[PDB]
């Protein structure tokens, strides 16, 4: 690797000048590079070279053939299994992320790619939700807009989630915090099967496993009402019939979920009364 | 219920209240147990349906003590609702 690290500064030095000028300087050289690396089959070169191109020559300006280069080279890297080397990557991507990260790590648009893009973003959610850092804003948002960014089939990895939020007890209420937090931060792209999940078992599971927070975690009943107040655009009439089933006519699988049920309802029409009918009279009204 | 021993379902239940007291002494009663309990801001923007012409808007609005302009924005806004 002596020779290969100034192949590689005249790589990344050809992109920046073609993505600054729209010129044809770049256009053989990085095309052979690219069949050099499919026909050489190596993931670890690939992404040393993306992670070279994206450290520095990406948030200067936009490219369009630098850009699609990297991800022709990019889908070839990922053709092939690729475990530890995008397990690397994802971490490569999440260091680097200022600032066009998630334009450059979302970008292959594939069904693996994605799948892993969307755990990566969900362990470093809960990684951030357990460690409450000062930079973990800004994880959480970039975590919350490359969820919004790819809305294909996210059912299914905020199942996988609410799944593992009520198996354990400690970690039980960072998971369920950080989940809360991503429906709220996302708009709750995922909101009618949140009432049918935790029927019977899944209920009974988090209120065992909310006794052993404390009280500043189990407060969260008013962020829990007001992202429910700005969801639900067409699962609203189901969701509001099962909470009263739940709440009134003592339908909980548990004695003190009924309680938990019948202050969080009291809290959602508190924060409709305060919010609806209460919030201005000068501007327009809000869009409930 | 009554005595929620918290702060913000409480408040939420008074001006609940509020809006639907017509008694006038019972007005002043929840508008100043407000003003006493919370900060110095204005309740009298609690709720979109009462229209005030802007004719009397301009002068409604030029009074130093918050709770005299107040008790009688509300007292005008329900009287116009009445009439």
């Amino acid at each position: 690797r002596a020779t290969r690290t100034l192949m590689d500064i005249y790589v990344q030095c050809l992109s920046a000048l073609i993505g600054s000028c729209p010129d044809a300087c770049v256009d053989a050289l990085l095309d052979t590079s690219v069949q050099h690396s499919p026909h050489f089959d190596w993931v670890v070169a690939h992404i040393g070279s993306s992670f070279p191109g994206t450290i520095i020559s990406r948030v200067l300006s936009c490219g369009l053939k630098d850009f699609c280069v990297h991800g022709g080279a990019g889908g070839g890297a990922g053709s092939s299994g690729g475990s530890s080397s995008q397990t690397p990557s994802t971490d490569p991507f999440p260091g680097s992320p200022a600032i066009p990260a998630e334009k450059r790590v979302p970008k292959i648009a594939s069904v693996v790619g994605i799948l892993g893009h969307l755990a990566s973003r969900h362990g470093d959610s809960i990684r951030r939700e357990l460690l409450r850092m000062f930079h973990d804003s800004l994880a959480g948002g970039s975590g919350g807009r490359s969820g919004d960014p790819s809305l294909q089939a996210t059912v299914p990895f905020l199942l996988q989630l609410a799944v593992m939020s009520p198996a354990l007890l400690g970690t039980v209420s960072g998971e369920l915090v950080d989940c809360l937090k991503p429906p709220a931060v996302l708009s709750q792209l995922q909101q009618h099967l949140q009432g049918f999940p935790r029927e019977e078992l899944d209920n009974m599971l988090n209120l065992a496993v909310h006794l052993v927070s404390q009280a500043s975690g189990a407060g969260a009943y008013r962020l829990l009402q007001f992202l429910v107040d700005t969801a639900m655009p067409a699962s609203v009439i189901t969701t509001q019939g099962l909470a009263v089933p739940d709440t009134v006519r003592e339908a909980c699988d548990r004695l003190i979920q009924l309680l938990l049920l019948h202050l969080q309802k009291l809290v959602h029409h508190r924060g409709g009364s305060p919010g609806e009918g209460v919030l201005g009279p000068p501007p327009p009204p809000r869009l409930v | 219920y009554d005595i929620p021993a918290s702060a913000s379902v409480n408040i939420g239940q008074l001006e609940h209240q509020l809006i639907l007291s017509v008694d006038p002494w019972r007005i002043r009663q929840i508008l100043i147990e407000l003003h006493g309990m919370t900060s110095e801001r204005q309740f009298w923007t609690v709720s979109n349906k009462w229209e005030v012409p802007s004719v009397y808007s301009g002068v409604i609005l030029g009074i130093k003590d918050n709770l005299t302009r107040d008790l009688v924005y509300i007292l005008m806004a329900k009287g116009l609702h009445c009439s």
